[PDB]
């Protein structure tokens, strides 16, 4: 188990 | 590319397989042995001491 | 005269003395390089286990 | 052995593909690494420097 946030763009 | 977020799926009984672990020793110029080669060479076994 | 032949005298003994070092050197580097290689052939390599918990990168 | 003379043909619309050509530079030792290895292998890319 691994469980991540991954960042994305929003402008 | 895109990877989407799945449809909600209803769980019924599994009969999805469950292998056990192994941990692989190989050698410390595994890199170099499969260059010099040019093709896929049998390197070690699941077994096989130091 | 004195002074060139002084300086001839001089100028072989250095020359002489530079090459006996740099055959040294060279056959020290060859030594050492090799050496280094047959120990470098002998040290244990990775381990793998197919766990990706402990590959996670924060 | 014989290469005949064909039976005459009528013409229809082809749909035949025609390829772009293309100029290879290869090693110049090309039959010597082929030899040694006694199996076929790589020994350049379409596209790669000299
Ligand atoms: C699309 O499809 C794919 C599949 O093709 C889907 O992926 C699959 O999704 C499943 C979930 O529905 C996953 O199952 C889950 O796996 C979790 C991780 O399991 C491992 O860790 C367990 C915990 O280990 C730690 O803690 C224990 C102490 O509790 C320590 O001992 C350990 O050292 C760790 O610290 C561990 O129990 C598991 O061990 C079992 O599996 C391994 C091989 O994977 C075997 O070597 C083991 O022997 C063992 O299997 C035997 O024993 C277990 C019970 O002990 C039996 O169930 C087996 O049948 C077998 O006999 C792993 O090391 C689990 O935590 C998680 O548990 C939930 O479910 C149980 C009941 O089933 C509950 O009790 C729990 O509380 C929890 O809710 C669950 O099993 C699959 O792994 C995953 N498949 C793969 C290959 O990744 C995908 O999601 C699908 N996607 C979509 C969008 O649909
Ligand atoms: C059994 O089957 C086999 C096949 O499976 C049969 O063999 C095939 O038979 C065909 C005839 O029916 C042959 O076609 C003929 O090829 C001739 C040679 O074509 C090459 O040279 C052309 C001329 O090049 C010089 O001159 C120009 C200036 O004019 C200069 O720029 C050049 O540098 C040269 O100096 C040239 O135009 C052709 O180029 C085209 O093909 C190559 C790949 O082969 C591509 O790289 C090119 O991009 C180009 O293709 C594109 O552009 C052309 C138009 O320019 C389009 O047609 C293509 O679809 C594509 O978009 C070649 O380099 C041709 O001269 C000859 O032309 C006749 O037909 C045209 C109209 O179609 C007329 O206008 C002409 O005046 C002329 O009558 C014809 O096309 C096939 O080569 C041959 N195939 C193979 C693989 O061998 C066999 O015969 C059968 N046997 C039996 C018994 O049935
Ligand atoms: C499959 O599984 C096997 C068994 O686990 C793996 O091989 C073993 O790998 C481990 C980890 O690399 C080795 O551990 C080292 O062991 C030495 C001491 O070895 C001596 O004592 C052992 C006691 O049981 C004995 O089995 C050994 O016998 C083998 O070696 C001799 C000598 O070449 C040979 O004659 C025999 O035929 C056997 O082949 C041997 O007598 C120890 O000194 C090491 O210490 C270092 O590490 C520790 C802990 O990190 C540290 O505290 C120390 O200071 C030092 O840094 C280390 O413990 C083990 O010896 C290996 N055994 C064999 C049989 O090879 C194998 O790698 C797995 N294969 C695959 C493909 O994954
Ligand atoms: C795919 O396509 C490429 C590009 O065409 C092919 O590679 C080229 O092959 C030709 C023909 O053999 C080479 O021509 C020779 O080039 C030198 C001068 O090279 C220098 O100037 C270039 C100017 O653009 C520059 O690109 C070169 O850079 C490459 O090489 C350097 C040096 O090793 C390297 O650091 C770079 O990274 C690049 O790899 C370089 O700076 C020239 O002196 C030669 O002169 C002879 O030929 C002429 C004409 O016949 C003649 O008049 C002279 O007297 C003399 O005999 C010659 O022109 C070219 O260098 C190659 N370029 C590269 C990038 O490799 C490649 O072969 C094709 N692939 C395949 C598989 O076919
Ligand atoms: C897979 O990797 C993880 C991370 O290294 C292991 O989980 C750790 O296990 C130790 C005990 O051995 C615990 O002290 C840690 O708290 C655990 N960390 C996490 C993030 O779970 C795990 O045991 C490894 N092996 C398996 C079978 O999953």
């Amino acid at each position: 188990s691994l469980r991540m946030q991954h960042p994305v763009p929003k402008y | 590319l895109d990877f989407k977020r799945p449809l909600v799926a209803e769980e019924r009984l599994s009969f999805e397989p469950r292998l056990p672990n192994l941990q692989l020793r190989l050698p410390h110029l595994v890199g170099i042995i499969a260059k010099i080669k040019g093709i896929k060479i049998e390197v070690t076994s699941s077994g096989e001491s130091i | 005269y004195t002074c060139c032949a002084t300086s001839s005298r001089v100028l072989a003994w250095i020359f002489l003395v530079c090459i006996l070092l740099i055959i040294v050197l060279v056959s020290c580097f060859v030594t050492i390089s090799r050496i280094q290689w047959n120990k470098d052939i002998q040290v244990l390599g990775p381990v793998i286990d197919w766990n990706v918990t402990q590959r996670a990168v924060y």
